[PDB]
């Protein structure tokens, strides 16, 4: 419901200012752990909603290695919450490995999608 | 780089890009159609669906061919909009994107089409595997691509760069002033391409002749010969051509279609007979070759191809222009031959 | 094919109770629904069976509701099961639309 | 007619085929791939193959022979088949070179050409041979954690660990001779072959192989591969069945007869006897389905084996083709017993007789071994034809009427519904 | 009609009715692959459901294959059964009852699945191929059906009861005593059969030497060669056959299979190496026949070959008797090329 | 409801013997001209209800040229009656080319069919 390009100009606008950096990522990285995603054994671009045309096409524009181990999260998660227990402290994803290998597909397709609705509302010389 | 184009007083323009990267010049066979498939999708500034409106908008089209030599990328246009599309063309020869996501969405399911199309005529298919049995690794590479060899973005990238470059490509128009078509191939981003080696050999391309091939098909039944020949003996073949599929010969209602298929080197003459039936095409090619075989006059030709070698070369802006007086008779000697087809009822080159 | 998924009748009740494919990871929470169609299975046939006596005009209402609740065999267990059904009936309501609206259920494609 | 004698270590087995050809000596160990721990695995498959490599097939084909050798999970075999006049030639070779002193084959260039080799096949056969590593897989599940578990060509990260200190371990510890069965089919007589054994001295070891402390227990289980790229959906379940020397194998073979095999693009194989295919002949279930009954020495198993290019129907052709299993414990016929009794006893006897001498040398090798003497091919047909259907339906009741079943698939298999609903549909509730 | 069986004391029988029907003898090609297909159906007396239903409760397998030369129809069952199996495939010679609606329901979904089975093996399109370009229109017959030259049921009708005569056909079997095959052959309707001649010439089938076909295909790559042989040279190329597959040569890691088909008359020694990366056919087929253009010692393979050809002879009813002693070397001449699949980077036959 | 085979039995038996032909055989015909499925423009074998797996079997064994001349004569039936006319004095069918050619494939499949329901029933003598 809110396009990924204004969630990334905002975050842009905060990480590369120096006065709201270091003031509002601390507090983000401790609602990151707090959110307690990553003790499921996932990444943040697994949680994202698909049922979009945007997320449909940044599916399927993946490599076919990143959609193999993002199902195996996917499913390992659906199971070690069937359990009712979390994964080992051995499997938790690590803060170092939580990399955006979605966000670039998504950036692409919605500013495909957002070209195209500016280009059907396009208005010559009157 | 050798931009140079001509005017009239007209409204339609035209302005075309050949480079010379054709199947002749393909690594891998197949990289050349993937690359003309891949021309006109979206570079690194705007894309191919704001080019395509925009330039609908302004009043233009383009296209991207593919003959075995040249690749020609084609901008028709109205007068008034040259340096936009001059900086379109260069745009889309400087920086296309190459995309993994714009390959197997866009440019393979284009690239599966074309070949199921050029694969379930059987003339084509004759005329490709004429020119492999003629020409082995040169000239005879096939057109499209097929999927023998696997070729992905990494070898189109590589043959992009290697044969969009400046000293290899030459530009023509119709209905551009000269002067400032000059100055927009400059001012612009065509003249910052590397001025790479030119790719066009001097050296004739080492035929093979008495070869035959027989391919099994489900359809038509064609034969198709086919002579390599000189550039001194251009002339004699293209009036040999223009004699053959006319109403000067008895054969033309025996031959579907004859043609010659003309280069800077040589050029490749192709005789396709074709039909429903195979005795048919049996005792038709067998009565072509056996008439062949004995001198023919070309002599009452020579008007006649002068104005089909004039309507033939006024659509192109690269005119070799043959004389076509130096020609006297014509008796055929070594062919190469192909049976596509019904084959087992079709003949068999000594047979011929 | 099986006569389950066959039969036209047995072909939705198939696709709707058998082997409807449910996503692995739900918890108690998704049953709220069954429950749901429980309860209003109950509150139907409970309130047939005490509108079988019932009688609804101005001089009745009340007197008909303590002949039910005193006089008909088992009457008292019709009219407490439809009266403590209705609250237990809107209290899973509750908890289903807050699960909805918990989950994200009311998101894109529902 | 198919003679045994035990000699001082050894014990000697043969059948005189005076007809046929080829005369073929070779041994067969009772020490397959289900006599070792999961870490050393493939070592059988990796001494088959240093037998049959470049130095010793070429010092054997330069004096007229023909190496074979074949690994199942009990007993390995090492065959080397011959002209008939010359089979002294074949026990002085197989002495010599596979009994006695095995220095040029075990140094590390043939060693280290055969493990690459056999790293190359082995994962060949995983990519590219997708119903026979379903049923590896099926037999990895079913007796799981137990050394009947074990694959016979053994796992790629078990082999690249080994070395010769392996082969010469197995080689010492499962190559003996109270293990060992010497075996000659074709047209070799017996007494000029026990006399060439005993003329020259042929003695492998003294000593017995190590006992196994798990006995092979099923276990009833699931395993899904699923590779979506695949175009087809092979699965195979099966029971336990019953084992070798046991009284009820016969009838296992029997009622795996009564639903044989099928290939639905062959018009003869679409016509058979079988209830089944009017079932799945209506919208074209699957392709092929074969029932195995597999006899080891501890326990067995007892199931089908399919292939469906129809991927959204696999839970209809299971659900069909266990309600026709189930037909075997309440309602079975005598025309469907009678027709896989004529039909066993063709198959048995295009297994027990055939062209090629060496099948006979593994099979008369492996039932030498486990029973002490080879069962003819008459007792087998009476012990056949004196089954009833009351037999069968005794059976059936005993190892088919809601026992534990063991899944393992590959390819498109999300529309194989999950394993509680493929248990439960074992057992119907009498219609 | 010859009748040449033996005996054997075990349990289970076959009987084979072999008849000069392969591709070999076929007018239209495919079409001795649909009398194949054809076999085993609805005789005019009974079913191809009650023959296979009641030939199961008697205990026994019906097969019908088909090679370049016979077709071969046999019956294994239980050694009691013998007057009603003869019976049987005297029915089925004799009066199959040709139906369209049976043409179409069950013969051409086998012969399509058969035809997709052999072509999507990159190994059997070579081995026609060499077929093809070794005999043109003798033995070079494709082996199935393909739906090139459209095939009635009329031509299946006299292409069957042109090969379907007594002189044609011979009945061999294993485990049934000659007595009383010989009794039961005779009393039948395989005696009424028509006398035709019988279709076999036994004078050599004029082969052509050095000839090249290259096959486009995706998948893994062949390079096959194929030298056809004589009556006379038979043993020399089985000696060679069995010497090149085999761990007596360095040779035999380079070629993936080798193998000798013997005919009546002669045969086709055939040799393909098979690869899914094809830089490794070249080199491989490369060494191969520029060490096979040397002469190679072949008495070393002698006794091995010997083994091979009785196994092989085990089992089949035309064993031929090849001495085996009078081969000392070899050395190749001429010899035919067929590539198939990645077909550019594979090389030709002036390269070789 | 009725197999084929059963109704060629009994007409077989009605026509092939002298009594009962000339007494059967005359109210036949005037039945079948009282019925009124010839002012139709229509032969009999597509009247018969195509909805057994015999039928179905015995249409898809049909000729090519049959088959469209069948579908023809079902779809102007179907008009005619639509407009609730009768086809014209020419375009009636004629009782000499009311000719049974569905026939011979519905008695041939039902043998078919038969038999198979005959030979899974089979039992030996015991
Ligand atoms: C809401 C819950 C819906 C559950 C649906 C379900 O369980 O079906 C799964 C299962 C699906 O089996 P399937 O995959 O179709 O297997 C078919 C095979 O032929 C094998 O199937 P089968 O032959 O085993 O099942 C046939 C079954 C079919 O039974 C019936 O349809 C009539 C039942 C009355 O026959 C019986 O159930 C006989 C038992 C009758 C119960 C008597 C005691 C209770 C009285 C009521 O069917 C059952 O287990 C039957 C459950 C009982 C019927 C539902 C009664 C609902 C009444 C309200
Ligand atoms: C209230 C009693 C239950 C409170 C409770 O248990 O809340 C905790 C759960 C947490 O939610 P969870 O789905 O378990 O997420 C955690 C999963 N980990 C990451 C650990 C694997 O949260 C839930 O279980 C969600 C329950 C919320 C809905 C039930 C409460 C309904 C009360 C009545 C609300 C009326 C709303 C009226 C709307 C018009
Ligand atoms: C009487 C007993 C007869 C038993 C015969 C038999 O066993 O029924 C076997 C059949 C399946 O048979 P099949 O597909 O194997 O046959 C294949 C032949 N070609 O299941 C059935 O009929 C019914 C299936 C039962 C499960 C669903 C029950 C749903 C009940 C309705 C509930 C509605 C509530 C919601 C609204
Ligand atoms: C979208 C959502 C809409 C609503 C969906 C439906 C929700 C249903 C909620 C109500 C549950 C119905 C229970 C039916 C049980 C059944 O039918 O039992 C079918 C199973 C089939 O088991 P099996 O043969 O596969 O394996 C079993 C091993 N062979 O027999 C059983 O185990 C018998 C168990 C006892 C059955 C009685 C239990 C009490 C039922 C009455 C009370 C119901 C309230
Ligand atoms: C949607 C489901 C229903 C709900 C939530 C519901 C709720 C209620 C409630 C709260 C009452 C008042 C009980 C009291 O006095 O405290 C009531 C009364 C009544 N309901 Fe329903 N009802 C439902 C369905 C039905 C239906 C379908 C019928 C008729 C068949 C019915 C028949 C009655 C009757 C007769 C009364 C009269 C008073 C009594 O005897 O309880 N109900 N209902």
């Amino acid at each position: 419901p809110q396009s990924f390009t204004s969630i990334a100009r905002i975050g842009d606008y905060i990480l590369k200012s120096p006065v709201l950096s270091k003031l509002c990522v601390p507090v983000a990285n401790q609602f990151i752990n707090l959110a307690g995603y990553k003790k499921l054994g996932l990444k943040f671009d697994d949680l994202i909603a698909e049922e979009n045309p945007i997320m449909q096409t940044a599916l399927r524009r993946l490599p076919e290695d990143e959609s193999y181990a993002r199902a195996y999260r996917i499913i390992r998660a659906h199971q070690t919450e069937l359990t009712h227990h979390l994964l080992p402290r051995n499997e938790w994803i690590k803060a170092q490995e939580d990399v955006p290998y979605l966000l670039p597909y998504i950036l692409e397709a919605e500013a495909a999608a957002k070209e195209k609705d500016e280009l059907d509302n396009i208005e010559v010389s009157k | 780089l050798t931009v140079s184009a001509r005017d009239a007083p007209t409204k339609i323009s035209t302005l075309a890009v050949k480079v010379h990267g054709g199947s002749r010049y393909a690594t891998k066979d197949g990289v050349a159609h993937l690359l003309n498939r891949f021309n006109f999708q979206n570079t690194n500034t705007r894309s191919a669906l704001k080019l395509v409106r925009e330039s609908e908008l302004l009043g233009g089209t383009f296209k991207s061919t593919l003959d075995r030599e040249y690749i020609t990328l084609k901008a028709t246009f109205l007068k008034d909009d040259l340096p936009y599309y001059v900086n379109a063309l260069a745009d889309v020869l400087y920086k296309t994107a190459f995309k993994p996501h714009e390959l197997t969405e866009s440019v393979l399911p284009a690239a599966r089409y074309d070949y199921a199309v050029a694969e379930q005529c059987p003339v084509k298919s004759a005329e490709d595997q004429l020119y492999a049995i003629t020409f082995r690794k040169g000239l005879g590479n096939p057109l499209l691509y097929d999927g023998v060899e696997r070729v992905s973005l990494q070898d189109i990238k590589d043959f992009a760069d290697k044969v969009y470059t400046k000293e290899n490509l030459e530009v023509s128009g119709e209905n551009v002033v000269e002067a400032d078509l000059k100055r927009f191939v400059d001012e612009s981003l065509l003249s910052t391409l590397p001025a790479g080696k030119s790719l066009v050999s001097k050296s004739e391309p080492k035929f093979f002749l008495g070869e035959e091939n027989r391919v099994r098909f489900i359809g038509d039944s064609v034969a198709a010969i086919g002579i390599p020949v000189n550039k001194a003996s251009l002339a004699q073949y293209e009036v040999l051509a223009n004699y053959l599929t006319s109403a000067l010969s008895e054969l033309s209602g025996l031959i579907s279609s004859a043609k010659l298929d003309k280069f800077t080197d040589g050029g490749l003459f192709t005789l396709f007979v074709r039909d429903q039936d195979s005795a048919v095409v049996s005792s038709n090619i067998k009565k072509i070759v056996a008439d062949l075989k004995k001198g023919k006059d070309l002599s009452p030709a020579i008007n006649y191809t002068k104005l089909k070698n004039a309507v033939q070369n006024e659509s192109v802006s690269s005119p070799i222009e043959l004389n076509f007086d130096a020609v006297k008779d014509f008796k055929l000697g070594k062919f190469n031959y192909v049976a596509v087809g019904d084959v087992s009822n079709l003949p068999y080159l000594d047979e011929l | 094919m099986a006569f389950r998924k066959s039969n036209v009748y047995l072909s939705l009740v198939n696709s709707y109770i058998i082997d409807s494919p449910q996503p692995s990871s739900i918890n108690y929470w998704w049953n709220m629904g069954s429950l749901l169609g429980l309860c209003l299975v109950i509150q139907i046939v409970t309130g047939i069976f005490m509108a079988m006596h019932y009688s609804s005009n101005i001089e009745l209402a009340f007197s008909s509701v303590e002949h039910i609740m005193r006089d008909v065999h088992n009457g008292y267990i019709l009219r407490y099961l439809h009266a403590n059904g209705a609250s237990f009936f809107f209290m899973v309501m509750f908890m289903h639309m807050a699960k909805g609206l918990y989950y994200g259920s009311y998101r894109s494609p529902r | 007619a198919e003679v045994t004698q035990l000699s001082n270590g050894i014990v000697v087995a043969t059948e005189h085929n005076p007809s046929a050809h080829t005369a073929s000596v070779g041994v067969v160990f009772g020490s397959g791939a289900a006599n070792e721990n999961p870490y050393n695995n493939g070592v059988s498959n990796l001494w088959k193959n240093i037998f049959l490599s470049k130095e010793n097939s070429a010092v054997a084909a330069k004096e007229g022979l023909a190496l074979s050798s074949n690994i199942s999970r009990d007993f390995q075999s090492y065959i080397v088949s011959s002209l008939p006049g010359s089979t002294d030639k074949s026990l002085d070779f197989l002495n010599q070179s596979f009994i006695q002193q095995k220095a040029n084959l075990l140094s590390s260039s043939n060693f280290e050409a055969t493990k690459k080799s056999v790293l190359k096949q082995v994962q060949d056969f995983e990519e590219n041979d997708h119903p026979n590593r379903v049923l590896e897989h099926l037999h990895s599940t079913a007796f799981q954690n137990t050394p009947l578990s074990l694959p016979t060509r053994g796992t790629l990260e078990s082999l690249e660990n080994l070395v010769v200190a392996d082969l010469e371990s197995f080689a010492n510890n499962h190559f003996l001779n109270s293990n060992a069965v010497v075996v000659g089919t074709g047209n070799i007589k017996h007494e000029d072959l026990v006399n060439s054994i005993e003329s020259k001295n042929l003695s492998l070891q003294t000593g017995t192989k190590p006992v196994l402390k798990k006995k092979a227990a099923f276990l009833g289980s699931e395993v899904r591969l699923r590779d979506d790229t695949l175009p087809k959906a092979w699965i195979s379940l099966a029971v336990e069945g019953e084992p070798v020397n046991s009284p009820n194998y016969f009838v296992a073979k029997l009622a795996a007869q009564i639903f044989g095999s099928y290939n639905a693009f062959e018009p003869a194989s679409r016509l058979q006897g079988i209830k089944l295919l009017d079932n799945i002949q209506e919208y074209q279930l699957c392709d092929n389905f074969n029932h195995f009954s597999l006899s080891y020495k501890d326990s067995g198993l007892w199931g089908f084996s399919t292939a469906t290019r129809n991927v959204t129907m696999i839970d209809d052709l299971i659900h069909f083709t266990l309600k026709q299993w189930n037909r075997l414990t309440i309602s079975v016929t005598d025309t469907e017993v009678e027709r896989a009794k004529s039909l066993l006893k063709l198959q048995l006897g295009q297994l027990y007789e055939s062209g090629n001498p060496v099948n006979d040398a593994n099979l008369l090798g492996a039932e030498v071994l486990i029973k002490g003497s080879k069962l003819s091919l008459g007792e087998a047909f009476k012990k056949i034809d004196a089954i009833t259907v009351k037999d069968v339906k005794a059976w059936a009741g005993k190892r088919l009427w809601d026992q534990d079943i063991a899944i393992a698939g590959t390819g498109q298999i999300e529309g194989l519904l999950d394993y509680m609903r493929i248990r439960s549909d074992m057992s119907m509730m009498r219609w």
